[PDB]
């Protein structure tokens, strides 16, 4: 049961811009995202 | 890219048309630039850079090679004019002189601000100018047949030294003149008023309907 | 009586202050500027071709009112008097911080040592007045020298000033020269050659300090001099007022130029702010109202950078004239204003 | 009315001085005119199969 | 001195030149002239026509006030500094170098 | 919508240039002010 | 006499650096450095 919460300083779950590339800057982009120190939901599977 | 049949075009090559001007159809994308043979940048199976403000600035060629992009550009141009003698002479600023002979369609002169266009090189001194040029080089028109380039040069006039002695030196006037200074300060600007609705409507009573609104 | 507190111990303390005389002067090639290229934007501009003639007679004009304003400034060169300074130590005060410095290799060096403290703190692009064009033409990592490239896309011109770093250096030396001296009397007529420790000493007189204490403490009085002045470049911090000035200024002329390059990204409510792709999404009729947004936008941008530029010039134009009070009142006399 | 004096704007950078002023006499001065313009020349294309 | 009077002279001029040349300023309209726009369209797009000339000259003479409110206190600045030089130079003999 | 968000932006770039040119006439005034209290209030001006 | 514009607007008025005791303090200084205060050439003694 180790919770993992998104980081965002390593951009955890970013879906990278379709079509295009960037080099050595920053900027703002609206899109699909996770929210910061989301735990989501957890999945734990068994032998039988 | 989706394009129909009609609007494709064959092909053509970059490597013989570059740092010019040029039209471009890059897999559906189009539009004008300067191409420059560049070190690789960004991701290369994503095959096009772009800035902050999203404008295009690289490609990822199919023959290997990436390509920095630039809008196309000009040459900045200042005419220099002599109302006495009726003359004009020209320069290109920031633009060395071995370029202007290459896009061309007294020789072209090389100074600290460009490219000079009908000017003589000269070794003339002068304190005073009404054509300046910038990073103290003046402009004389001609009277020779061409303008000339000199300085503006000054420097502080008499340098009185102290004596090695007991007392000191010092220069007293033995004749005098009076000088004038003259000067000027503004107090007052010229008042006005102003009709508004005179201004926007000019008569006509429908534009003064809609103004009504404002 | 009355009571009295006199001073027995001092030490010697700096002031700083920065006065502005100048702004940076741009030109803008209108045409360019709206319709970038593109014959069908500069055949709808042709209707508006007396409104981009005004622009750029009133930059011409600010521009030839401050050529003409720091000529004034540095008028009072040619006419001064100067007394020639020792090289190093002047008596006892140690004077090396204010002096270019003599090298013997194949530079000629124009700036003083604090000079190239103050301009080694602050970040200015380089303009490229003799070959600026063809040095942005070979870019690739356009950041590695600090260039205006911004000139040559979006139209504008940075113009270079009225004198080069060797008049301005002249012009210092002038000031640093006038200093001991430069009539010791009752009016301006003469001219008294006496040397820089002397001058120093007749200051300290005037202002309280008798002759027995100035022959007392001469060494003490030279020492707290030179330890005062070699502690000048501490100033050179953003917690003091002269130092953010100077930042201040080199902000406000990258701001202008910032603003004047990011109004072409503007759509104005247009489907782009580019005009190539509205000529090839759209049809004519559809093309013409599309465009003249931009147009209209565009222009009225370029009325707003030139009414701030007029502003900014008269603002440099009155603290040039300051500037001139201070060097007039403070470096070449005795101020009686406390 | 009758036409008695032209200028072609065209034709150097002092007429299109002229032209830009909307004037036959200009004072002296140093001024910057309008630029050397690109019109560009070829075509790159590139495409997939 | 004298290239400023002739300065104060143009300024004052090239305000009114400003203000009377945006009369012809058609703003992306098919004319300046509101009379033009009255004789060759109807109604629905009269109205249309006549907002972007009425917007557009409201922008303006809104530049106009804005400039003229500088220009104003830069000059009462300069008539107290008229006043320090004629109580320091004319009426008396100034100790300032 | 659009005609609203271009003419509230042109509204708020004009209120921008007029704060910036009453900053710096009142940053001009308070030197003005600092030389007033130095030479009138705390000394006796030789100032006609 | 409040302007309650700002909160439906979308403007903030800030508060000035000093509150009404240091603008007393400021003055009072000023008051106190009248009398005297080198009566003399220099500004470097202080006579009561
Ligand atoms: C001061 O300068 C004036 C101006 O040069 C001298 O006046 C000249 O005197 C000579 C002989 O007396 C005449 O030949 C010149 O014509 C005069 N010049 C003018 C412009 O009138 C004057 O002599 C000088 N005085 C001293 C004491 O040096
Ligand atoms: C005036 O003040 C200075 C600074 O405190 C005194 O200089 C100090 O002198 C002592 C002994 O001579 C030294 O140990 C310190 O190092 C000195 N300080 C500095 C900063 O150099 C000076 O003595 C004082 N003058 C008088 C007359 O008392
Ligand atoms: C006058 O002052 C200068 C600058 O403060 C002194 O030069 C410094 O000397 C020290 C050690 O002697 C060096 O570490 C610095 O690099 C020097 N700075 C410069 C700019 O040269 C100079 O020594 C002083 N003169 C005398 C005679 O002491
Ligand atoms: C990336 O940008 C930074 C700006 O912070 C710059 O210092 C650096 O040199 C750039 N890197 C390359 C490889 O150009
Ligand atoms: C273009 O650049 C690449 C790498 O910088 C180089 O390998 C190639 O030879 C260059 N092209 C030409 C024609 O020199
Ligand atoms: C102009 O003259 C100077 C010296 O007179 C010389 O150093 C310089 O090379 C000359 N330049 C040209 C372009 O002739
Ligand atoms: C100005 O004149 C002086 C006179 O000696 C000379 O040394 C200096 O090099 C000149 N400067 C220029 C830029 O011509
Ligand atoms: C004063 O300086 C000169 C150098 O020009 C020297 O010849 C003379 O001996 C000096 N006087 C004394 C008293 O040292």
């Amino acid at each position: 049961t180790w919770p993992m919460p998104i980081d965002t300083s390593k951009a955890e779950g970013v879906i990278y811009p379709n079509g295009k590339s960037y080099s050595n800057i920053t900027l703002t982009y609206t899109g699909l995202y996770p929210k910061a120190n989301d735990l989501g939901k957890q999945y734990l599977f068994s032998d039988g | 890219s989706v394009c129909p049949m009609q609007a494709l075009r064959n092909d053509t090559s970059i490597e013989d048309k570059l740092d010019v001007c040029v039209e471009y159809s890059l897999h559906g994308i189009t539009g004008r630039g300067v191409f420059h043979n560049c070190t690789s940048v960004g991701l290369r199976n994503q095959r096009f850079v772009y800035d902050t403000f999203d404008n295009l600035v690289g490609y990822h060629s199919d023959n290997g090679n990436y390509y920095c992009v630039r809008p196309c550009v000009s040459v900045p141009v200042s005419v220099i004019y002599d109302k006495a003698s009726n003359s004009h002479a020209t320069l290109f600023g920031s633009v060395a002189c071995s370029h202007v002979t290459t896009m061309m369609s007294p020789g072209p002169l090389q100074t600290t601000v460009g490219c000079a266009m009908g000017f003589i090189n000269s070794s003339m001194v002068v304190d005073e100018c009404q054509l300046p040029l910038g990073q103290s080089l003046c402009a004389i028109p001609p009277t020779s047949d061409v303008f000339q380039i000199a300085t503006l040069n000054f420097t502080s006039p008499l340098t009185l030294a102290p004596i090695n002695s007991t007392g000191f030196v010092v220069a007293v006037p033995t004749n005098f003149t009076f000088g004038v200074t003259q000067e000027f300060i503004e107090t007052t600007i010229q008042k006005i008023t102003v009709d508004c609705k005179q201004y926007v409507c000019n008569g006509f009573k429908k534009c003064e309907d809609l103004l009504k609104e404002y | 009586g009355f009571v009295v507190a006199v001073p027995t111990n001092f030490t010697f303390g700096v002031t700083q202050e920065f006065i502005e005389t100048t702004i940076q002067k741009i030109t803008v090639d209108c045409k360019q500027y709206v319709c970038n290229g593109f014959k069908k934007c500069e055949d709808l501009l042709k209707e508006y071709g007396q409104f981009c003639s005004k622009i750029n007679q009133a930059l011409h004009g600010a521009n030839l009112r401050q050529d003409e304003s720091i000529a004034n400034l540095f008028s009072s060169i040619k006419t001064q008097n100067t007394q020639p300074l020792q090289a190093g130590l002047n008596g006892d005060f140690n004077l090396t911080m204010l002096q270019i410095p003599q090298v013997t290799t194949g530079e000629r060096k124009y700036r003083s040592t604090i000079e190239d403290l103050l301009f080694n703190k602050v970040t200015i692009a380089d303009p490229g007045y003799m070959q600026g064009y063809d040095e942005c033409m070979q870019q690739g990592p356009q950041s590695a020298r600090d260039l205006i490239c911004a000139q040559y896309v979006a139209g504008y011109k940075v113009l270079p000033p009225l004198y080069d770093p060797y008049m301005e250096a002249a012009y210092t030396s002038s000031l640093l020269g006038s200093i001991a001296g430069a009539s010791w009397t009752a009016g301006l007529s003469s001219f008294a050659a006496i040397p820089f420790a002397q001058s120093i000493f007749y200051r300290l007189n005037g202002v309280g300090i008798t002759q027995q204490v100035l022959s007392e403490n001469q060494k003490i009085i030279a020492n707290k001099f030179n330890q005062a002045l070699g502690a000048m470049q501490t100033g050179f911090t953003t917690t003091n007022l002269a130092f953010n000035k100077v930042q201040d200024a080199v902000n406000a002329n990258a701001m202008a130029l910032s603003k004047l390059a990011a109004e072409l990204s503007n759509t104005f409510g247009a489907i782009s702010s580019s005009i190539s792709d509205i000529l090839a999404r759209l049809d004519t009729v559809e093309q013409e109202a599309q465009i003249d947004r931009l147009i209209n936008g565009r222009l009225t941008s370029l009325n707003a950078f030139v009414a701030q530029q007029l502003v900014r010039t008269e603002a440099a134009a009155r603290s040039a004239q300051l500037a001139q009070d201070k060097v007039n009142e403070c470096v070449k006399s005795q101020s009686k204003r406390n | 009315g009758y036409i008695t004096k032209a200028v072609d704007c065209g034709y150097d950078d002092l007429a299109q001085l002229q032209c830009s002023y909307e004037s036959f006499e200009v004072e002296t001065g140093v001024y910057s005119v309008s630029s050397f313009e690109a019109s560009p020349r070829g075509e790159f294309i590139e495409q997939a199969t």
